[PDB]
């Protein structure tokens, strides 16, 4: 897309990146916990068991 | 005050703290609750 | 006008300072 | 290449500051650190009513003969009062510099408050207030100050409540005059075609007699609903940093970024380590909520997604502004008086340019997140304000769930 | 340095002053006020004034608006009945593109029909905001009843003409009045040289003398407006001197003798002979001043009163009687000296600001093609003498009057009674 | 009707001069 | 290429309904801005041509062959106005990009 290949567009994203990662992280924790994904849960220091 | 500024002010982090806490809460709640039920019966 | 009276007291409501805001 | 503002100090503590320039007319003023913040609710209109009485004659120049003198040289005489400062300023020619200073001396000391005049100025003040309610934006900003600084001397207006206005006497005034007109809290500021040594000698000759002797913001809301008015005025503010905190400059750049409602104005009102930073808009009822939503989004964008181009635009708008202002003599003198009262020194334009050019996008969104994000605002509405959202919706609009 | 002037061979005046100011201001002055319209294109100058941010041959509306706001500069349009002035100001490092934008706006507009169709609603809004106060409506009414053809044209567009002003009328007005012999480019904080280079890349192509306007003719009369306001506004004027005469200086000294605004806040403006003559008989709130508006072919001088409807009569009479006393020689030399000091202090404080200085130079340019140092003026105002003032007065006291009144006019007198 | 955005009493003594432009402020002075 | 373009113009078939080429453009935001900037007479002819084409499609008819729109005659009226809309649109986009 022509408009999205932009300098400020890039700046905006860079500024937006950290927040995005946080959201994925939240979802990740949720998936692991909600679906009891045990491959990841088993490594947790305390909730193991 | 530090916590608010760190994990409770940014909504993304708010969610992170909630999810992570919930992930562990179950472990604690189940464990604690079971102890009680067993003691009762 | 608009200055005849002052905001009513909320002391029985108000808690008991950005220092505290963060905690609050 | 801008000439520096040179400051001297008399024994009295009256700092005599001047900034010479080619212009042959000058703005000589007296700035006093005395406003409605120093009043204690028993003399809530003393500064305003003294500001009315200060041009009605002194002991040496009884009555209108005094103003005949300021007509005789063709000079202009102005005075104003805020919540923290009072100013008495004269625009005149350069060659009339001594007598003007002498006139200002009478206005600050040796002033005469005639009992006859007191009743006449009470009817003037009372009536004006009785009609002041007409000016909505003044009503909205007074409501914003009251609900933001509840229980403090910063809630009370400059004019005071009609009550006090009626109930005021020479002695009370005399007190305010004799209490809040101290020489160390006074600046004699001159701008334009003045020599600093001549002005210092005139201040030593006259005005050398002047005697030498917890602010809180409360996130709240006041809603004055009156559906017969055609337009609605809404002001939303958060707590400002104060005069001495440099990130004000950065906040000014943020205001220059903002600059849907018929009228949208941003303000950064500063008092001694406090202030109100926000926006006032005047709108039709059926648009109000959308405006608010719009406005809050812009604030959160400045907290989260500030880019370099809008920061550069805001820096250019600020530079031009401060320099566009500070152009005519008055605007300048005014700046000299406020700078000596607030900062204790006159900040030159080169230092302002340095503090502007050090501002980038990262520190702008950091300071905006410090002052706007997840803060409790003060809301003041007047007019058809039913569709103006209540405090939970505005408070929820003060943050984003996506950050 | 000092002011420096060149008259280009196509007629364009170039005036520059380099004072090394941090913000520099460049304006362009055209003799294209509202007096150059006739009954077929009324309100065209108002839409031209509001059409400064339209698409030009060289820059679009978006490019002009975002480029002026990108550097934080300011573009404004000020208009009188004779003159229009387009002014840009900004940092010295951006005034090259500011002159690009300003000279594109002056010299090469496009006037697209959808843009002016969008602008006509803004024209209505601007007229309503301007007529929110009574002084503007009463001065427009006073000019309309005082003159016949030229200076009687309003600054603001009439209500019927909204929706009827076309692109062709704007193009015709620009092509007939925006020519080089009627234009002065004035720059404070810039080098004279650049003004000239921009004056050849632009401002040199349109070089006719343009369309000459008609001579303004006095008519007299009175137009009243009963609208139920709390205060009665009334202006009573007569024909006076024009721009370029010593009698204009006499009339300026006469308004500063009679009273031309308060110098003290909350003062009673004690000296004003008018204010004194009203206040010795009426205890109601009032505001009486002297009005003077002089244009290059004709002038209006008179009295302006705001008062309670009830007292509106005798207050006006009292003010009129005071001028008659000045017409009978009843004046003192100290009063005339104080009036001269007030007038010269007002002139120096008008030129002490940067935009007022740029406007003054601009006006002088279009008017006389020459710059008159503030000093020169001071001695000319001094030239006015007591008798001269008296003379101008008798002119007002005798010449046919024109009266614009508004408010509750049940006790407001007429001209044959006044 | 509402005069867009509503708000002087000081009586005019000098000719009027409309003023508009890019900047938001716009008004007339005597 | 000119004759093959005339053959494709006949094969497209909007000339049989009396339409122009610019009548057949899909009204996006830029196309509606270009239509709004049209003069009144061109807009009225465009609306009448669209209404007549809709009526003919309702009755499953076409115009008589003498009333069709000759390829050579078709006028690209909206085109000039459209380019501008696109140009302005892009300029604005670029400004934001930068």
């Amino acid at each position: 897309l022509s408009r999205f290949l932009g300098p400020r567009y890039r700046e905006l994203a860079r500024n937006w990146i950290p927040t995005a990662g946080m959201w994925g992280t939240v979802g990740a924790v949720g998936l692991v916990w909600a679906t009891d994904w045990r491959l990841i849960l088993d490594w947790v220091p305390y909730i193991n068991g | 005050s530090r916590l608010y500024s760190l994990l409770f002010r940014r909504t993304s982090t708010f969610a992170l703290t909630i999810a992570v806490g919930a992930l562990f809460f179950e472990r604690a709640f189940d464990q604690g609750a079971d102890a009680i039920y067993e003691h009762i019966n | 006008s608009h200055t005849d009276v002052k905001v009513p007291d909320f002391s029985d409501y108000r808690r008991a300072s950005k220092e505290s805001s963060e905690a609050r | 290449s801008v000439p520096e503002t040179q400051v001297s100090i008399l024994d009295n503590g009256l700092r005599v500051a001047s900034e010479q320039s080619s212009h042959a007319t000058c703005t000589v003023g007296v700035w006093i650190d005395a406003g409605s913040r120093y009043e204690t609710e028993k003399n809530n209109g003393a500064g305003y009513f003294l500001e009315h009485l200060a041009f009605k004659g002194t002991k040496n120049r009884p009555g209108n003969a005094l103003e005949k003198e300021v007509e005789s040289i063709g000079a202009h005489l102005n005075a104003y009062s805020t919540r923290e400062h009072t100013a008495y300023l004269i625009k005149a020619l350069s060659k009339d510099l001594p007598k003007v200073v002498e006139l200002l001396a009478d206005i600050v000391q040796n002033s005469s408050l005639e009992d006859s005049q007191i009743e006449k100025e009470r009817d003037v003040i009372l009536r004006e207030m009785q009609e002041n309610d007409a000016s909505m934006q003044n009503v909205v900003f007074d409501y914003l100050h009251a609900t933001a600084f509840q229980g403090t001397p910063l809630a009370q207006a400059v004019e005071g409540p009609s009550e006090n206005v009626r109930r005021l006497s020479r002695t009370d005034l005399t007190d305010y005059l004799n209490r809040h007109y101290k020489a160390p809290r006074m600046v004699l500021a001159a701008a334009g075609g003045v020599e600093h040594q001549q002005l210092l000698d005139l201040a030593q000759k006259h005005l050398s007699s002047v005697s030498r002797v917890p602010c809180r913001f409360t996130g709240s809301e006041i809603r004055h609903r009156d559906d017969a008015l055609p337009l609605a005025h809404v002001a939303i503010a958060v707590e400002g940093p104060g005069w001495a905190n440099p990130d004000n400059v950065t906040l000014q750049v943020a205001n220059a970024i903002i600059g849907l409602c018929q009228s949208f104005q941003t303000f950064n009102i500063s008092y001694s380590d406090t202030g109100l930073l926000g926006a006032h808009f005047v709108c039709d009822a059926m648009s109000i909520d959308d405006m608010v939503f719009f406005l809050q989004g812009q604030w959160m964008r400045l907290c989260t997604s500030a880019t370099e181009s809008e920061v550069t635009r805001g820096k250019n708008i600020l530079r031009n502004a401060l320099v566009s202002h500070l152009d005519g003599t008055t605007p300048v003198c005014e700046d000299i008086g406020r700078s000596l009262l607030t900062y204790g020194r006159r900040i030159p334009l080169a230092e302002w340019e340095s503090r502007i050019q050090e501002v980038d996008a990262q520190m702008l969104r950091d300071i905006c997140s410090k002052y706007f994000y997840d803060q409790c605002p003060a809301v003041a509405g007047y007019g058809p304000i039913e569709q103006l959202p209540d405090y939970n919706r505005i408070r929820s609009g003060m943050f984003w769930l996506r950050f | 340095q000092d002011l420096e002037f060149t008259k280009l061979p196509n007629g364009l005046v170039i005036a520059s002053l380099e004072n090394y100011a941090p913000l520099s201001r460049i304006g362009l002055f055209v003799k294209a006020g509202s007096r150059y319209e006739d009954s077929n294109n009324l309100g065209t100058s108002h839409l031209l004034r509001l059409a400064s941010s339209l698409t030009t041959k060289g820059a679009s509306s978006f490019k002009i608006t975002r480029g002026i706001e990108a550097v934080g500069g300011k573009l404004s349009v000020t208009a009188t009945r004779e003159n229009m002035a387009y002014t840009v100001e900004g940092i010295r490092s951006d005034i090259e593109i500011l002159m690009e934008f300003l000279l594109n706006v002056t010299t090469a507009p496009e006037f697209r029909r959808w843009e002016v169709a969008a602008l006509r609603s803004q024209l209505k809004i601007d007229k309503a905001v301007a007529f929110q106060n009574s002084q503007t409506r009463i001065i427009e009414n006073l000019h309309d009843v005082a003159y016949k053809n030229a200076l009687a044209n309003p600054l603001y567009c009439p209500d019927y003409r909204m929706g009827k002003i076309t692109s062709e009328e704007l193009h015709y007005f620009v092509q007939n009045h925006f020519t080089s012999a009627r234009m002065a480019l004035v720059g404070l904080g810039v080098s004279h040289s650049v003004l000239k280079q921009v004056a050849e890349q632009f401002l040199n192509m349109r070089g006719g003398l343009g369309l000459a306007g008609a001579k303004a003719k006095y008519r007299g009369g009175e137009i009243r407006e009963q609208n139920g306001d709390n205060l009665v506004h009334a202006a009573i004027v007569a024909e006076s001197a024009a721009i370029g005469n010593a009698e204009a200086n006499a009339f300026s000294v006469l308004q500063h003798l009679l009273g031309a605004g308060p110098h003290i806040k909350r003062g009673n403006n004690t000296t004003s002979l008018l204010s004194q003559s009203v206040a010795k008989g009426s205890h109601q709130p009032f505001d009486v001043s002297a009005f003077n508006a002089s244009y290059s072919d004709s002038g209006l001088f008179g009295i302006y009163t705001i008062s309670q409807a009830a007292a509106a009569g005798e207050v006006i009479n009292a003010a009129y009687n005071q001028v008659k006393a000045v017409a009978q020689g009843n004046l003192s030399s100290a009063d005339v000296q104080a009036a001269k000091n007030k007038l010269k202090a007002g002139y120096l404080m008008s030129v002490e600001t940067s935009e007022g200085f740029l406007s003054e130079i601009g006006s002088q340019a279009l008017a006389a093609g020459s710059y008159m140092p503030p000093s020169t003026v001071l001695q000319q105002i001094d030239s006015v003498a007591d008798a001269d003032v008296v003379k101008a007065a008798k002119k007002f006291v005798s010449g046919k009057k024109s009266m614009a009144a508004s408010g509750n006019l049940g006790h407001t007198p007429f001209l044959d009674e006044l | 009707p509402v005069l867009d955005v509503k708000r002087s009493g000081q009586a005019a003594a000098r000719p009027l001069v409309a003023t508009v432009g890019l900047n938001v402020p716009a008004s007339v002075r005597f | 290429l000119d004759g093959f373009r005339k053959w494709y113009y006949n094969a497209a078939g909007f000339n049989k309904l009396g339409l122009m080429r610019d009548d057949t453009l899909h009204e996006t935001e830029d196309v509606k801005e270009a239509i709004r900037r049209l003069p009144e007479d061109l807009y009225n002819d465009r609306m009448f041509r669209i209404k007549r084409a809709l009526d003919l499609t309702m009755r499953h008819q076409i115009l008589p062959k003498d009333q069709w729109t000759k390829y050579e005659e078709d006028k690209f009226y909206l085109e000039p106005y459209l380019k501008e809309v696109i140009r302005e649109r892009k300029e604005r986009e670029e400004w934001a990009k930068k």
